[PDB]
């Protein structure tokens, strides 16, 4: 079939580890689907198409993806089957390969993918084509906790697809990857279970998005929507996080650091339009702050209007001496303001008519209300350097963001409907994120939104790997979803994983 | 007639051992009960037993969800009204020989009980026989 | 040995299972350790203490407890040793009695423990005590995902320990319980593994506490401590938690919940004091609250003083339409109040001179300050009924507290210190427990205090599955921790479990 | 899968007698050379393996012309730049496979050396093997 010598396994393996332990015999009869292992050919695609590419290990099976925590290693092979479903009108060939655990990367070409030992499979076939996923290693046993480099398989259009098509759908050959243990595969030495393995998929908390408190201005959600018209690739830089667990930008763990900076009180009275008080920033747990990765401290606000601090005044004059006052505070650029929070220091100015007897200590700052709130980034710096996350994308075509809108209080003085910010993913998966730390597979999940009660879908949208969620919308309108759902992880997708329309 | 379809599904070695049906029963139940030998020697369509697979149909839905029981024959359905009980295994045929230009795979899982209800999604269905 | 038939694992649950799956024979080699199978027997215990107390399961194996995901069902024996740690010149015994899986409850007096198949040890053994604990049941088979009646072993002190004790520590003999499976265990039914199973321990989240949000005052937590001095048993509303996950009062999941409150906009002029609004509670997230069994609607302050929410106050006269202005309202009795939340109203007054031209909406408020802080029950209702949560208790003999304070904004006229407010739980935590919803298995956990930097201990303290942190402390002077640690759970203990003085 | 199309265009008997490779060319040069017997063990594609045959072909278009070499072959056309030298036989293999409702044939010749190159009209190239 396949021009490979045999592969000892367990046998090379085992004169030097503690234990050799075996697997349920009724786990090598079986053939459960690999993750990732999944793909379709359409009409549209040229040859050397990559259409799958998965490596040998214990990640392909979730029976041993759950008994490899209880151990350190493993060894062996593996049994892969590819089905495809394509009928005897087809014509198409795939070509499945295996690569070795080494050669580095790039665009294979399809003059490259038949140099190793493979296998090429006409699409009108009826039996699934199995195929071994041998262990070729430089080292005696492999260590679960420790992704290597073991043999992969990789599979490639050779020659496309020649068919008809009615009108909808336009008749993708659709394929699927299913593996089992060969007959001495193995695991090492028996270790107790740990449970911040490698190949522990990503939950979600149960928590409906109503319950949940938003992340760009300290306030609960009001309304999970989609809306074509706003702009496409936003530049948030609150509520930006990474689904490994690594926070973007000015995003805080706590929902209290949102909109929010603890700053040094430097008071001084002048006779124009009346207090101003120069901060000094800090980081609001107290730490030295120094300019670094961040375009600010960490929760300093990330939209452009007039807000407004309070306080911490002690007053050494006499009648009061604890009070709450309300500064302003311009984050706009407004061509007259030495807005710096990058460096450490913003200025904040009452209109007062008298001198405030303000003692000089460390305070912290609470957003009242903004006037002229603009989605776009404010001043982190005069007209200088910025280190800032970068926009929200790229998306599919016909993907349009997900946002979590909330009402912030206004100042206003013309109209009263609401303005709606918004963030990508509420301050409760900012925080489970970050504490789970969980490890990326491939590029983006896939969600699948439900309702707890009733118990029907209500959409499924797509989490990127890089901390937003996309939305394959078709219309034009903004369409609003029920905020009492559940999001519920079905499995890791490609990106050009294509949505289903809702 | 033309054999451009696939000849026959035949019932892989799915991983199940034999189960025994009325002979753990039998010493526990007061009575010698029996039902018609003609009633297992033809296989009659289920009550909940007519299901369609459109092209709209996504991969991951559920097509027939059907508990073992005596909902599964009419033949039963109307014998279960007599007895307070039953033990043992059923056939099932699925007939499904779509047009010679249609293509796809449905999977047909063995759920275990006590095995919690609901969703299933298309990565899990593949783990059971 | 004991007076019992050998009972058929699986021989009799065969005819019956689909499959019969078979473990790692290497996991029948090692005595693995029993959760909470362990004791102390000091000479001050009466006879008929009830040392250990544990069911035959796959619980009492972290290798089968892990393994029992995988499946659907289980069968057979296990194999238990006890371990004691006397010398020669002790003297007591130990009854060890395999308890059917009925029988119901209560105080098994020493008359009765001898009535059962038991052995009776010595304490002063040198080989550890092989018995078996095997599987009687009704059914065929046992289902994994369902606790169910099974053999236990209890352990009863005999006869009591009389030894000498130079002065410390006083000679207790401990005592450890060993298991593994018999050669007979089985699982039934491979099915694909699930991650919220039942033998899943409490994990916490990864995150500094200094990091974290408070739970009863909105802000952040600025310092974790003891203090013997304040009421030990207090009776707080928020940050009230069980963790097997349900939230106990008035704590909401969120932290913007937490001291607010949506309300029903009832606005009308007054010439006496200035604008008296009535406010018409509801829950936050927009759903019609009703008297039920919360004291208050979700998040409701739990304070006694002078707290002025903000606003939603639309305007229509010229000039300005949406402001924020600070109203007022009173907490605690002043024998002068009409403060029910229970029943969904509160009364708040602004000191006005003129008419304020508000229209009647929906608002809802936020805390700007308070005046006159005191740690005490508000009036939730006038003198009336108040289904509450009870005190914060008890604790054992030398047991205090671990509160994490934080300080709220204050409104002062005699002094300039900060007040600390301070909670059992930050908003993280009741989160975390309320998104998993684990299994208590005993009565407290046992957290342990340690630096990420350093990696060594600050102290062991001791969750109660109640939803508070106790600590045993000695002395009287408040002994501030540093506030920069993990959290890291241990294992189950029983109540009675003495900490490590700090 | 269906067989309404051809099963397999077998070699015909193509009248040509074998031919003798390194075993004239071995007492001749100075060495003794050898490549990886890997290399004869599994078909890759050749550089200029590519071709397509369109409705708007005519008969008589040259698909492919590929003339015996080392440049047959990803493996042997990258070691031949450390030798000066070859001989010997290849194997080809051909993979149309097109649709089962197409229709049409080609025929591949093999034309030997010296033989002037340009036309090759469909008239003369039968002639040939
Ligand atoms: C001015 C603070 C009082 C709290 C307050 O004014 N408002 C809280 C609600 S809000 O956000 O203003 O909306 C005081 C009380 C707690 C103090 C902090 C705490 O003492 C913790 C550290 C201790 C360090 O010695 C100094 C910085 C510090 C970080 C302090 C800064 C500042 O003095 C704080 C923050
Ligand atoms: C008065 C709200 C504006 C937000 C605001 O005033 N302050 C936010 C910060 S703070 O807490 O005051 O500190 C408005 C904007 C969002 C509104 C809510 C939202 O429209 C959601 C529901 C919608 C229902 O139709 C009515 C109740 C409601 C729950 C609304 C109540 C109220 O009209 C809200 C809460």
């Amino acid at each position: 079939a396949v021009p490979i010598q045999p592969v000892a396994g367990a046998a090379l393996a085992a004169p030097a580890a503690g234990q050799i332990n075996q697997i349920d015999p009724w786990i090598f009869q079986n053939f459960v689907q690999c993750p990732l292992g999944e793909f379709s050919i359409s009409p549209r695609n040229t040859p050397g198409e990559i259409l799958f590419d998965l490596a040998l290990g214990p990640g392909l099976n979730p029976y041993l993806a759950h008994l490899s925590a209880m151990y350190t290693g493993w060894v062996g092979n593996m049994e892969v089957q590819l089905v495809l479903a394509g009928n005897a009108f087809t014509a198409g060939k795939v070509v499945v390969a295996l690569v070795p655990p080494y050669f580095p990367k790039g665009s294979l070409t399809t003059a490259q993918i038949t140099c190793f030992p493979h296998v090429m499979c006409d699409v009108r076939t009826l039996e699934p084509i199995q195929l071994p996923l041998l262990d070729v290693r430089r080292v005696l046993w492999h260590a679960t906790q420790d992704q290597e480099e073991s043999m992969r398989l990789v599979c490639m259009l050779y020659t496309p697809l020649r068919t008809n098509s009615p009108g909808d759908e336009s008749f993708v050959v659709s394929g699927r990857l299913l593996s089992k243990p060969a007959a001495d595969f193995n695991f090492v030495y028996l270790t107790p279970p740990i449970e911040r393995t490698i190949y522990r998929m990503v939950d979600l908390p149960v928590i409906q998005p109503r319950l949940c408190t938003h992340a760009r201005w300290p306030a609960p959600v009001y309304g999970l929507l989609v809306d074509p018209s706003l702009p496409s690739n936003p530049q948030w830089q609150n509520g930006r996080v990474h689904v490994d667990g690594t926070l973007l930008g000015t995003t805080p763990i706590s929902g209290s650091w949102v909109s929010c900076f603890a700053a040094e009180a430097a008071y001084e009275f002048q006779s124009g339009t009346g207090e101003v008080a120069t901060f000094t920033l800090i980081e609001q747990d107290g730490s030295a702050y120094v300019p670094g990765d961040r375009a600010a401290p960490l929760g300093y606000p990330d939209f452009s209007g007039q807000l407004e601090i309070e306080v911490q005044t002690e007053t050494t004059k006499t009648g009061d001496k604890l009070k709450v006052t309300t500064f302003e505070m311009i984050l706009g650029p407004t061509t007259n303001a030495d807005q710096a929070p990058y460096q450490g220091r913003v200025f904040a100015s009452v209109t007062a008519a008298a001198s405030l007897d303000l003692v000089d200590g460390r305070v912290r700052a609470v957003p009242r209300s903004i006037y002229g709130f603009q989605d776009t980034i404010p001043e982190y710096n005069d007209g200088l350097l910025v280190p800032l996350a970068p926009p929200i994308g790229p998306f599919l075509p016909g993907e349009v963001l997900l946002r979590f809108r909330t009402y912030m209080r206004q100042i206003d003085t013309a109209d009263a409907a609401a303005e709606a910010i918004d963030c990508a993913l509420p301050q409760e998966f900012v925080s489970w994120f970050a504490s789970n730390a969980f490890t990326v597979q491939s590029e983006a999940l896939l969600l699948r939104y439900r309702n707890t009660l009733t118990g029907q879908l209500l959409f499924e949208c797509k989490l990127y790997n890089e901390g937003y969620i996309a939305l394959s919308y078709s219309g034009s309108g903004p369409l609003t979803f029920p905020t009492d759902g559940i999001f519920e992880v079905v499995s890791w997708v490609p990106r050009l994983y294509q949505l289903a329309s809702v | 007639s033309g054999q451009d379809l696939v000849p026959a599904a035949v019932e892989q070695a799915v991983p199940i051992q034999p189960v025994a049906g009325a002979a753990l029963a039998a010493p526990a139940a007061g009575q010698i009960n029996q039902i018609d030998p003609w009633i297992f020697q033809n296989f009659v369509q289920c009550p909940l037993g007519e299901f369609s697979i459109s092209p709209r149909n996504t991969p991951g839905e559920i097509l027939f969800d059907l508990a073992l029981g005596p909902g599964l024959n009419p033949y039963l359905a109307h014998l279960s009204a007599m007895y307070t009980g039953w033990v043992g295994n059923m056939e099932v045929q699925l007939v499904l020989a779509g047009n010679a230009f249609t293509a796809g795979k449905v999977v047909v899982a063995l759920v275990p009980p006590y095995f919690p209800k609901g969703s299933l999604t298309t990565a899990q269905i593949t783990c059971f026989p």
